[PDB]
């Protein structure tokens, strides 16, 4: 797992331990884990365009990672989808697992699809970020930010829910609203 | 949308397979495929409720499988209670998650 | 951009030991692996070895396992393969390419002249046809991988270059006529209007949980 | 659990027909209603579905049903209303009203007896 | 040495993160009269050289792909001793 | 130096703790064969000096603070690394 | 968080890591977590007075912190209030959770009182100790001790129950049997 | 030095064991892309010397009686710091 | 708890943690716990003779040790039993419990037996290995080998499934098939 | 004890605010008010069960908000149907956590 | 194959202990004994579903306790609507796994 | 949840009877059921038992109804039949037809009205 | 008991840099928090700092962000404050409070002569009543505080008592006439018979979660 070391004021990653003894870990308040959003690096942050990404699978058991420190989200999605029939499509959050902190918008995505999986998986491997945890599935219910978690070594408010109606959820014929 | 051949018809010794079409919306989109007997002069009984998954209350002589865009119900031990249609019921990702049935397979017991 | 500057021409006699180092800028060079190929004159790539800067570990294949030998050197960013026991069938054009983020070896460097493992085979190595016409490159796999497989052209005279680095994943700046598309055991690989620059040789490489990454056989135009 | 159609009398091919739809010991506003048509000499027709109340509460019709049909519910006494405006000579067969209900991962459909509409 | 390969870098880092835990405090800290799950982040802003941000969102692009191995291998549902793994890592090899 | 500000102290200490894991076992030690969970407790008197006690009532008085302000920041339900990271900070710190 | 290091047989709070090279660590078994009770620092042990102590809330998760080491405690409590239409007061004891080993008196308070959060927490912010399990919330059916958890470093049995009835637990109008 | 009591040791060690983690990857590591459960496995042989293996075999015989007695005065369902415990006694005791 | 030091391609019981500079542990991944199956030992794999290892206990929780690096198992077992009157005999398999990775045979035994205790215990002391995780309890329609798990420092495919029908399950009065 | 309007009136397409004024143990010790719609010759029916939660099978029409000491009962979209009293049902801190209900607010719809 | 005492009798403010006898396989194998209330003309009606645990249903009154190979019935507070027969229910280890039925106690209110 | 027992007429010595137990709100494939024969003036006979679907669909039979008793089910009306081969004067009394059915760690029997078989 | 003993007068000159200690005994120094008010001449108390013994983290006011340093001294368990630019205003009367278990501030030492923050204010500053009549003090909070409200009365020549330490929880030894209460943003400070010694300046300190602990604007009876 890569590494980061703050050298004079310029972070490097540290993929070798013995760099220098110049670095210095008196404490673990040093060591933090930064949960950094999706939608810094410039990825499309639009429901028809994020949907994409996010697909269904089976066999593969959902991993969670925790992570200190966030970054504000100026979009996150809040998956309700359902089966056509009516049955569940998302596992329910477990005991701790609660929406994303900070959101400037939460796109509250509701309808049906396609579940062709138990769990609904990052289609280019990053995670979903959490209240305070990261975690590779999607849950019900749940705000969530798609992002990615960085493990560094530190030196010595309102939310506008966009309701959204998809229908085919995971497939290139999907309609909203 | 998704077609069903017009009757099928088999021993009662021998294990009946039940053809289901679909396309890419109707089975290829990964929608769930389930089966129904319509016993005649009475409600539709569900058989299969997922690809394999079978409900509480259904003989286990009622199987079915999904591969690629077709799906396929086995009914092994034939009696002679089980003449009836038989629909492939799914989901279309096309028309916004409609329910499409197929043209029901009469089953005929020799 | 990603640049992969590689060492001069070598002339090296036999027996004797030659340190191609090919240099790496443009990004972080221990986070991305570095991979080797070889071409030998109009035969094909040939897979040599990979090497990882951020914890240096090495793999080759069981041919060149002790033939080639893999280091890297982190504040230098340069990536150097040195060659032993050198013969007259052992002098070809060597290529670094670096290895994708996910599993595509999308920049390539300038030519250098001097069972468990899976095999990617394609149906026919010296497909023809008229300019205008539709062609497609069929791949096989020998186990069932993802839809992760990687495309590259290599026109004479120049570097390979990745034109679908999944399924129907294509890089930007490519045609748009070059569309692939495949899952499972087999991918397609097709051109909608064949031109009089789109003739070459075609490499199908799968990337999926697969310490060797062997290229395809080929596919000449 | 059981569910139970009322309504489907003799309908001219100009004129509206109502269907109710009401059930014991399942409530309609919580679980997705669908109705499915059930013509003579032909195969099930599903025609419309209504969400839960938890779920956006619009119902979703068929191509043939599109604007023809329109579902109301009431909540008072959990009957479901079905009102079908500008009826047709197709529009002949048994109507049932069938819920997908999911519990601990299996799931039934609860079918009712079934209305026969004839016009 | 870090190259941020992304697209489009955003120099602004709108940190959200939980109370010091050493800092001053009053009658917050009892959790019948203290804030809720959402009142205990406090916020800021890391807008800091630009070099240092663009740099950690290529560092968490890169991470990605060794925390995903990572989390396959575990067997855990919920994951937090990864920063105490590394101290650990980082201490054994420091041997000192 | 700890000053014990609370109205009464007990001088005795009858403390409750779990066997040593190292002391001298026969076929207790098997889950089939072993003792429930109330009998794996062994008991013990610690009326030591009284100072080590009274000065304990107040260290763990002192310490509820920062443990309610420790546990408001972490997300896991149950929290058992409290004493490795002390270790962890202790051994960073000391660097030998 | 302080930490404990027994000098010459007198404890000292170690708010300092820098102390002194005295202080030898050899081995994790010096570490140990000590949950001590409250009725030992001369708090109230009445029942009428116990539970003026309690206070239910909304919107603070549970939080559970592990001690090795405990105390015999001479008052124990076991609440199993519900509401007063029959509702669940409190929530059940997960797995891993267990009543108090050692108590003298198991004051066992049942009967009806208003439940304005989904936990009970502590007014004076310590916890309610378990089997080997601080718990900052009550569980229901479980018994329990409230005190506090020290961590330190160390150097190189019948019970009573007692049936309470109360009804409005939690307000100052409360009638207790 | 150990010595096996066992009635019969079996000299080749047939071991499966999840990823390096640090080995080539290329799609698998996304969880979508990647194998099920039982495909991230890989296997091996250990047919190394025979003494690494039957020493092996009685030193899990003697660790369960030690290790049952940790599980036991443990409170947790799960228990996965035990080589984190182990490294922290093992660097703790090192002091360097 | 005993650990292992391979020195010179040789193991050795790392009893006292004093042994020797040479001993270097650089990283985490020297550190690695092989859970060993007891097959290996020359312990009886036989149906009638393996379930006899195995009895009912209550009072006892169940406890789980995470093992990485695994063994081969040639007889594995699944336990699918339940009590004469059908009510559940083992308990189900809670998240992150899967069965063993790689079994020659599994020798799925279902039927009906007295159920003594909440939780199947090993009679021999030894854990009830699973997908990656050793457990001393037995769950129900999990496919585990009886094993056991070994800590030590690192130096720097088909299944053939077994029917049984047992009557009488932890009895001497047992009958297969 | 906790007091109730004699009567409230309103427009079907208005929204109708019933109050419900408690004290410091009825409504301010934190006791969980309910709502009832007593139609004439059956018997009451349950409308909110908690401060604002709201059982299955209940119009999301009737919605509940708790004030301070005071709850009230909002209903919005008002039919002919809602002709009926309502009542506030709460319990009391003092006379040992007895049901205390209200007077009955008689809903007219003009 | 567990016998039962072929009649009991007690006074109503009296406890009354109904004994099972069983043997090594029957209730020393571990399996859990149940007792049957059969009133005459009636179904059966199960009163203890294992050693000691009671069904949801059933009155406080009826207590069960296993002691080595045998197991006891505890009546208290005796009234005179529990006059019928006892039966005492197990499972034995031989035979297959087969229900065992005691002889039936005829309890008779003085 | 209930049961109901049907058949139980009046039989020869030589001959044969079929039992049918149905029950409405319980599926008789999702749990055991179990057969006891009370007999007048004798105590309660185990007579049978049938598993679940999702267990081995195997009859266990007490030795009397070793071989002369067949038990068969029907899920398509969810009703379990007892044929009773080769009838004897012995076999005379009522017949139950209850399931142990657990749900929470509680379980109950849910007995049905039970059938009298006179010989 | 907790003494605060605070250190002598001073008439340091202006411009030089004065270090003014204040001894702690009777309690864990290092567990408690050490804070510093500055009283104007008949004006009220103003909030200068914090300190922290066990960890060396310290926060002062914006307008004292410069002006104060604070230091303090494990082994002598004393806290002393070095001021930098002295001016004529700045001489005043500085008080050193311990930082209670609950935020409380509830032992002072004796007088030495020389947004995002939360803003508390009182009604009226000069409230006045006769003796046996009954009158009530307002704090506001500008933001939702928990029931976290210190009430101090000042008499002249006379380092600041605390009187009630939350919305109602009163201070041993503090006569039942002082009786207070209040909730969110509203707290009442009430006398039930005002006496001839119980006139005195009033402040309101919040203590939940806000790094700058300002004092009230204060109320003379
Ligand atoms: C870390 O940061 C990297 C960026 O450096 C992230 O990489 C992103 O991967 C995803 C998934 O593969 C990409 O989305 C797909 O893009 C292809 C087309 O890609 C081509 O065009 C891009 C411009 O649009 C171009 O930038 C690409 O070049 C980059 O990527 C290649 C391959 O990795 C690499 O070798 C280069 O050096 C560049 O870095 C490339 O030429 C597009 O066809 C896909 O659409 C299909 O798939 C979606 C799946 O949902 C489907 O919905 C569609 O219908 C269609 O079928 C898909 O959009 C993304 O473009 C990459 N990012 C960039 C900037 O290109 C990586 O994911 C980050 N890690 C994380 C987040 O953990
Ligand atoms: C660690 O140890 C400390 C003790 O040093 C514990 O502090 C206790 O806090 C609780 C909660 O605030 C106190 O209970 C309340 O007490 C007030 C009255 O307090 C006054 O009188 C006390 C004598 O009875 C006196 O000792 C107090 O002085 C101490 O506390 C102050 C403030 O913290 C501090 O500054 C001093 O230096 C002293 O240390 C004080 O003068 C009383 O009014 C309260 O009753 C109201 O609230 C209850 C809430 O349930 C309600 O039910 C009632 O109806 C009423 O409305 C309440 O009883 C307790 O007195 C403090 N302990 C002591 C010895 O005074 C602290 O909790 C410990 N930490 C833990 C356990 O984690
Ligand atoms: C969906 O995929 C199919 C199969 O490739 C394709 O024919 C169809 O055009 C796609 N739909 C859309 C809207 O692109
Ligand atoms: C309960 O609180 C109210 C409000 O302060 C008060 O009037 C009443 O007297 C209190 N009850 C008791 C018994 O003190
Ligand atoms: C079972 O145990 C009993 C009691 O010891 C014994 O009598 C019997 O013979 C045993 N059964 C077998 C088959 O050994």
């Amino acid at each position: 797992i890569p590494l980061g070391v703050i050298h004079n004021s310029t972070l490097q990653v540290s993929d070798v331990d013995k760099l220098v003894c110049r670095d210095k870990l008196s404490s673990t308040n040093q060591l933090r884990s930064v949960g950094l959003n999706l939608e810094g690096n410039g990825v499309a942050t639009d429901v028809p365009s994020a949907t994409k990404r996010w697909g269904f699978r089976s066999g593969v058991p959902p991993k969670v990672v925790n992570y200190e420190a966030g970054e504000w989200a100026e979009n996150c999605y809040n998956l309700e989808i359902k089966k056509p029939d009516g049955s569940e499509c998302l596992p329910a959050a477990p005991d701790g697992i609660r929406g994303f902190p900070r959101c400037r918008y939460v796109h509250k995505v509701s309808g049906t699809g396609p579940c062709a999986g138990d769990f609904a998986f990052h289609k280019e491997g990053a995670f979903f970020l959490y209240d305070r945890l990261a975690s590779t599935v999607i849950y019900r219910g749940t705000t969530f930010a798609e992002g990615v978690v960085a493990f560094l070594i530190l030196p010595q408010y309102y939310s506008t829910t966009i309701r959204y109606q998809a229908t085919g959820f995971g497939t290139n014929e999907t309609e909203y609203l | 949308v998704l077609t069903q051949p017009p009757s099928v018809s088999g021993a009662p010794g021998q294990t009946v397979t039940i053809s289901c079409t679909g396309s890419y919306s109707n089975i290829g989109a990964g929608y769930d495929v389930q089966w129904y007997q319509h016993l005649p002069g009475t409600a539709p009984k569900l058989l299969i409720y997922d690809n394999v998954h079978r409900p509480s209350g259904v003989p286990d002589r009622f199987s079915g499988s999904k591969s690629g865009t077709s799906a396929s119900l086995a009914i092994t031990g034939l009696q002679t209670e089980d003449e009836a249609d038989y629909y492939c019921q799914s989901y279309d990702s096309r028309l916004r998650d409609q329910w499409v049935f197929g043209g029901g397979t009469k089953l005929t017991v020799l | 951009q990603v640049q992969l500057q590689q060492s001069g021409t070598e002339l090296v006699k036999p027996g004797a030991s030659v340190k191609l180092s090919c240099k790496a800028s443009g990004y972080t060079f221990t986070s991305y692996w570095m991979h080797w190929v070889k071409q030998r004159p109009g035969q094909g790539l040939e897979w040599i070895g990979e090497i990882n800067p951020r914890n240096g570990r090495t793999d080759f294949s069981e041919k060149f396992k002790s033939k080639a030998t893999l280091t890297v050197d982190t504040s230098s960013s340069t990536a150097f393969i040195q060659l032993s026991s050198l013969t007259s069938e052992d002098s070809a054009v060597y290529y670094c390419a670096r290895w994708g983020y996910y599993g595509s070896s999308d920049y390539w460097g300038q030519g250098t002249a001097l069972a468990s493992d899976i095999v990617v085979t394609q149906s026919h190595k010296f497909m023809s046809t008229s300019v205008g016409d539709r062609v497609s490159i069929t791949c096989k796999a020998s186990q069932d991988v993802s839809v992760a497989v990687a495309w590259y052209q290599q026109k004479t005279g120049q570097s390979p270059k990745l034109l679908i680095y999944s399924a129907s994943y294509r890089i930007t700046g490519v045609p748009d006529r070059f569309t692939g598309s495949g899952s499972g055991t087999d991918f397609t690989f097709t051109i909608s209007s064949v031109q009089a620059e789109d003739m070459a040789v075609y490499y199908c490489q799968q990337h999926y949980s697969t310490p060797p990454w062997t290229f395809g056989g080929g596919t000449k135009l | 659990v059981q569910l139970v159609e009322s309504g489907g009398d003799l309908v001219q091919p100009g004129g509206s027909l109502r269907l109710s739809c009401a059930a014991s010991g399942i409530t309609l506003s919580g679980v997705w209603m669908n109705w499915v048509r059930q013509a003579p000499g032909k195969g099930l027709e599903w025609i419309g579905r209504i969400k839960s109340t938890s779920d956006g509460g619009r119902a979703d019709f068929a191509a043939p049903a599109r604007g023809r049909f329109t579902m109301s519910r009431d909540e008072s006494k959990n009957k479901l209303f079905l009102q079908m405006n500008n009826l047709g000579i197709e529009d002949t067969g048994m109507y049932y009203c069938f819920t997908r209900v999911q519990r601990d991962g299996t799931k039934d459909d609860f079918w009712g007896r079934g209305t026969l509409v004839t016009v | 040495a870090i190259v941020n390969a992304q697209p489009k870098c955003n120099p602004n880092l709108h940190y959200w993160t939980t109370q010091d835990e050493g800092a001053a405090i009053g009658l917050a800290w009892i959790p019948y009269f203290g804030p809720a799950a959402e009142g205990i982040y406090t916020e800021g802003l890391m807008h800091n050289q630009d070099g240092l941000i663009c740099g950690l969102r290529q560092l968490a692009n890169e991470t990605t792909q060794a925390l995903q191995l990572f989390l396959r291998a575990t067997t855990e549902l919920r994951t937090f001793s990864i920063l105490n793994r590394k101290a650990i890592d980082f201490l054994l090899q420091r041997w000192g």
